[PDB]
RNA sequence: AAUGGGUAAUUAUAGCGAGCUAGAAAGCCAAAG
RNA sequence: ACGGAAACGCUUUCUAGCUCGCUAUAAUUACCCA
């Protein structure tokens, strides 16, 4: 029963596909690979992927592909199996294209019993808000959580989210109140909340038992480290990771 | 002087300028300054920071004048609070309050001192 | 059915008590440990939290078989009269320990009372070098009484839990007369008497003839 | 229910002063009968400003006149014919032994220290003061509490460790707190007719004199029974507060062999019950760990008024003869030498 | 007269203006006035400062009348205290009290005097 | 020797500075069509 | 002869439950000044 009762909608698009189709092969060689056969095999590759392999990627998952083809994937479903779907889809598409041809999705969370145009338009606005991050971005749930995928799948979804889950399941003292107070200090964030966070985690370091104190010290020296990182691509990731961990353990 | 962009950084680098216990190796680099000689000084500015949100500055000038007395007195008793409020220029930050905004800036400065005192040692 | 009853009492002090206050804007050579007092009359209050957390812990050493180690591990005779946070049916706890305000201010003004709280000077003799450390702590004076309201709920879960919980509430009150309501306790400062135990129903129908006899046990 | 209550009974052999911090000055009493009248000086100045003489009063307060019986606010009222004395405070009868001079000097006492009083106005003994008398008997007669209770090489041999006796909340540990488990109550507020204001008489060794001091504290009369209630919630606390009878005898035995010897035995009282040194005028060695403060107590005095060599001047007083407690002539009590007897209820 | 924006500064420049041991060159710049004779002055007003919060001023002012005579008599004994009550205009400020907010400013000004005397020395 | 008087030090010290649960649900709508 | 006319982002919902301002602590020391 753990998990928030929401459904997500993702809309994808391969970024700059017409540019990757017309010009495409013109950089290597000296214009010697820009034939019709290269573009025909490229069309068969992209068509093969978006019309055959998306059903492979949507095999076990609880979703529905409302459209796939060309370079669009519009898909509704359960939000764990939408985020897992798009992480799997891109991590197979960048193996499929050797890391060329960025794709850039927009995922939006919606409650149950909401109309589907009010749902799809707000997903498509996240998709176009992730087109203009730089180009290659996923836009999780809102206009602000806009991450490059290489800055999302490695950092947020696998590094930080598993560290947060690993800490918050191997204990019993810290609960969701601590996670909520971390989300507030991550969202407001002036320079003063760095000091307030340094006070809060040091108070709770000496409040945990001596069995789990190096466990908490290796978590607070890991949270305070990215909170005060001064690159801005490490604090915004932690807020989305804590949103996903709260959404995983909702009653 | 403290401004809106640097009052937390001065409280960071002032705990680091406060000298610690060089000798007496039992959890060394502990401060001579104790926590309860510092939560008493914050106990004034916390109850001004909670009254400045409601009452006007022309009604709090009886307590704001007495912060200048209490920091002087607590520094006159123990040398460690003297070493605090001379390293962190608190008596020269109390000279400049003049309105609600700089008052709340100083009251957050006094909290950032305590937060970085708790964070180090 | 629904009923709501009330316990009237008088917390007569005997060597009056300190319940610590709040101000940092005190003084240099005056009261550094203020008593809690009413913010408009400047009369000492006994806050109901200091009554509740003394009765909740003194009965915990009597009625909990297994030692609690945490609140909301109480033995369901205390969990329902005070309230857990964690039992699903014992979130609320059917007792309302109202605050207590100094009743007999005119009786204390009949006696030669300069001010309603006395100040007590209490230095700490350093057991080597013989030097001192004066504290000037404030306490409400000796023959002060406090009106003690106590409101109890009787819903349709009290099949026979009504008269069982009154060998518990008066048990806790006669254990308050052996302990000290916070302050120092080990230095005096706590001894209370509970006078004119008078139970009555403020709402609903309940027969307190059989309840007003075990108040006078 | 481990609330084992006791019932201590306290018999004052010597005059006992406690507390209040404050002190009446030289011009804040009236000695015209054989009593001392201590008014409310606020009501004195209020009722005297009707007499249109407050500026002559202010002249009297800075009047540096000799012949001290004319300085003590008696002669101000006898000369200027103020005779109502309907003011606030109280009256206490005399010791009779305060002015050593039979030449007049009557009411020429100078600065009296007040006694601790409740806001009703009646004197009592606070339980926090009686617990500090219990705690030194418990500290000195327990050999585990006397070894490292010392400097640890920090400052000017400064202070007690305060942590030999295991005290605290102590996060992660159970809750001992031995002296939280020794709960001493305040006494019943006794009457004003037990107070006499003995003076002070410092009696030195190696110079056999008894030079008196200008410090005349309002002490309790001897032979005044005062009752106390002590509850011990720990069985470990119950053992010590039962064994106080052995421990007070052991403390007085180790303290007479340390300090009451080198003084003549005529000025030294006998116990007659279990001995205790209740505060204000018993000397430093009854308030300290006396067998651990031999090079550490006198170090604090590099002033005009230093402790002589070591083991400082004895603190006698002069209160009148009762029962006999004194054992000598000229009425030299010991100023704080009380006794007790305890029984479980 | 002393008001809210200046009484701590009046106390500061009062304590700097007390004369010192011109002779006795053993730890110099030491005042004639001592900590004991100044806390005997603060102990006069320390009772009235916390009787001022509870009681009305009109049921209190006879103590404020007598406290002038108390400062006179504590001045007329030592020359190091008669010097203090004239450097800091204590007797001049006792006549101008007349309410609660100046009683709690005079009793606070004595605290300021003790604070700066403890701070210097 | 008397006679005048008190003088100095401590004015609170060490702590805890909040913890945990809940973080929006149910309807209209959408679904059922 | 206005992709327009008519249409409340509306109804229900306690910032709540639990929690001792508490722990240790003689207003004491020194005996002297002119
Ligand atoms: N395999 C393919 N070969 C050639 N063209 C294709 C192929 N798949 C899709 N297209 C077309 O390529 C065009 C790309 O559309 P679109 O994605 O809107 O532009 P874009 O190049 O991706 N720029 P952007 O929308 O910012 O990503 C569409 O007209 C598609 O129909
Ligand atoms: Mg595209
Ligand atoms: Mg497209």
């Amino acid at each position: 029963g753990l998990g928030i009762k929401r459904l997500a909608v993702v809309r994808l698009d391969v970024d700059d596909l017409g540019a990757a189709f017309m010009a495409g092969f013109s950089q290597q060689g000296n214009g010697q690979y820009s034939t019709l056969s290269r573009s025909a095999t490229f069309s068969r590759s992209m068509s093969l992927f978006f019309k055959v392999y998306i059903n492979q990627f949507a095999s076990d998952k609880k979703l529905s592909i409302i459209y796939a083809g060309g370079d669009d994937v519009f898909a509704i479903g359960s939000w764990q199996d939408i985020i897992a779907f798009t992480v799997e889809l891109r991590e197979n598409f960048i193996k499929w294209t050797n890391g060329k041809l960025t794709l850039s999705a927009g995922i939006g969370l919606f409650a149950d019993k909401t109309p589907i145009s009010l749902m799809a338009h707000q997903t498509g606005e996240l998709e176009e808000a992730a087109k203009g991050n730089e180009k290659d971005s996923i836009s999780l749930f809102s206009s602000d959580y806009t991450f490059k995928f290489d800055r999302f799948i490695t950092n947020v979804y696998d590094d930080k989210l598993e560290q947060i889950r690993y800490f918050f399941n191997h204990q019993d003292e810290r609960g969701k109140n601590f996670i909520y107070k971390l989300i507030e200090l991550l969202r407001n964030h002036d320079r003063m909340n760095m000091a307030r966070l340094a006070y809060y985690l040091t108070r709770l370091e000496e409040l945990t038992r001596e069995t789990d104190r190096d466990k908490f010290k290796t978590f607070k020296n890991l949270f305070y480290s990215w909170y005060t990182n001064k690159n801005d691509k490490d604090r915004k990731e932690a807020e989305l990771a804590l949103l996903l961990y709260i959404y995983e353990i909702r009653k | 002087i403290l401004t809106d962009e640097n009052y937390v950084d001065i409280a960071e680098k002032a705990i680091l300028k406060l000298e610690r216990n060089t000798r007496n190796r039992k959890n060394p680099d502990a401060f001579f300054l104790t926590t309860s000689k510092l939560r008493n000084l914050l106990s004034l500015t916390s109850t001004l920071f909670d009254e400045s949100k409601v009452k006007e500055y022309d009604a709090l000038l009886d307590r704001i004048a007495y912060l200048r007395v209490q920091f002087v007195y607590q520094a006159g008793r123990e040398i460690a609070v003297k070493d605090l409020i001379e390293k962190a220029q608190i008596l020269e930050a109390l000279k400049e309050i003049k309105d609600r905004e700089t008052l709340q800036r100083f009251c957050r400065y006094m909290e950032a001192l305590v937060a970085y005192f708790k964070f180090y040692g | 059915t629904f009923a709501k009853i009330k316990f009237s009492a008088q917390i007569r002090l005997e060597t009056g008590l300190h319940i610590g206050g709040s101000d940092a804007f005190a003084a240099i050579g005056a009261i550094n440990s203020p008593v809690i007092k009413d913010p408009i009359t400047n009369l000492p209050i006994i806050p109901g939290s200091s009554l509740k957390g003394k009765m909740r812990t003194l009965l915990a050493k009597v009625y909990n078989e297994k030692v609690a180690e945490k609140p909301s591990d109480d033995s369901d005779i205390l969990s329902r009269l005070f309230g857990n946070s964690k039992d699903k049916r014992f979130k609320m706890g059917r007792l309302i320990f109202r605050d207590a305000f100094l009743s007999n201010a005119d009786e204390l003004d009949s006696l030669g009372v300069r001010s309603y709280t006395e100040v007590k000077f209490e230095n700490t003799i350093d057991r080597i070098t013989a030097e001192a450390n004066p504290r000037q702590i404030e306490r409400a004076i000796r023959n002060s009484t406090f009106d003690f309201e106590l409101i109890y709920e009787i819903t349709d879960e009290n099949e026979n839990q009504v008269e069982e919980d009154f060998k518990v509430i008066r048990d806790g009150l006669k254990l308050l007369e052996l302990d000290y309501l916070g302050g120092s306790g080990s230095r005096g400062y706590g001894k209370v008497a509970f006078e004119n135990l008078k139970a009555t129903t403020v709402f609903g129908n309940y027969d307190v003839k059989t309840l007003n006899e075990l108040l006078t046990a | 229910n481990d609330y084992r209550t006791f019932k201590l009974s306290l018999l004052t052999l010597a005059p006992i002063h406690i507390g209040n911090g404050e002190k009446y000055t030289s011009r804040e009493f009236i000695y015209e009968n054989k009593k001392f009248y201590f008014p409310d000086m606020g009501k004195f100045y209020n009722k005297m400003v009707e007499k249109r003489l407050a500026e002559k009063f202010e002249a009297f307060l800075i009047q540096t006149r000799p012949n001290a019986r004319n300085n003590r606010l008696i002669s101000f009222l006898n000369d200027n014919r103020i005779a109502e004395r309907s003011f606030g405070g109280y009256s206490i009868s005399e010791t009779g032994l305060e002015s050593d001079k039979n030449p007049n000097s009557a009411g020429a006492i100078n600065e009296v220290n007040k006694f601790i009083r409740d806001a009703f106005g009646n004197p009592y003994i606070p339980g926090s003061s009686l617990k500090g008398a219990i705690r030194t008997i418990l500290m000195n007669t327990t050999p585990k509490w006397n070894n490292e209770n010392a400097v640890n090489d920090f400052g000017r041999f400064p202070k007690e460790n305060k942590n030999l006796i295991p005290w605290g909340p102590k996060k992660g540990k159970e809750y001992d707190d031995l002296f939280n488990a020794i709960r001493v109550s305040d006494s019943k507020p006794f009457d004003n007719k037990s107070l006499i204001l003995v003076q002070k008489w410092d009696y030195s060794a190696k110079t056999n004199k008894a030079k008196p001091l200008p410090l005349y504290r309002e002490s309790i009369s001897p032979l005044t029974k005062i009752e106390f209630e002590i509850t011990t919630t720990t069985d470990e606390a119950g053992r010590l507060i039962e064994e106080l009878g052995k421990r007070a005898q052991a403390f007085y035995k180790d303290y007479k062999a340390f300090f009451l010897s080198e003084f003549p035995d005529d000025k030294i009282q006998a116990n007659l019950q279990y001995p205790i040194y209740l505060g204000a005028g018993s000397g430093a060695w009854t308030k300290t760990l006396f067998k651990q403060a031999d090079g550490i107590l006198q170090r604090r005095y590099s002033r005009m008024k230093t402790k002589m060599v070591k083991k400082g001047v004895l603190k006698l007083t002069k209160a009148p003869l009762k029962t006999s407690l004194v054992k000598n002539h000229e009425s030299f009590y010991e100023m704080g030498k009380a006794n007790f007897m305890i029984k479980e209820i």
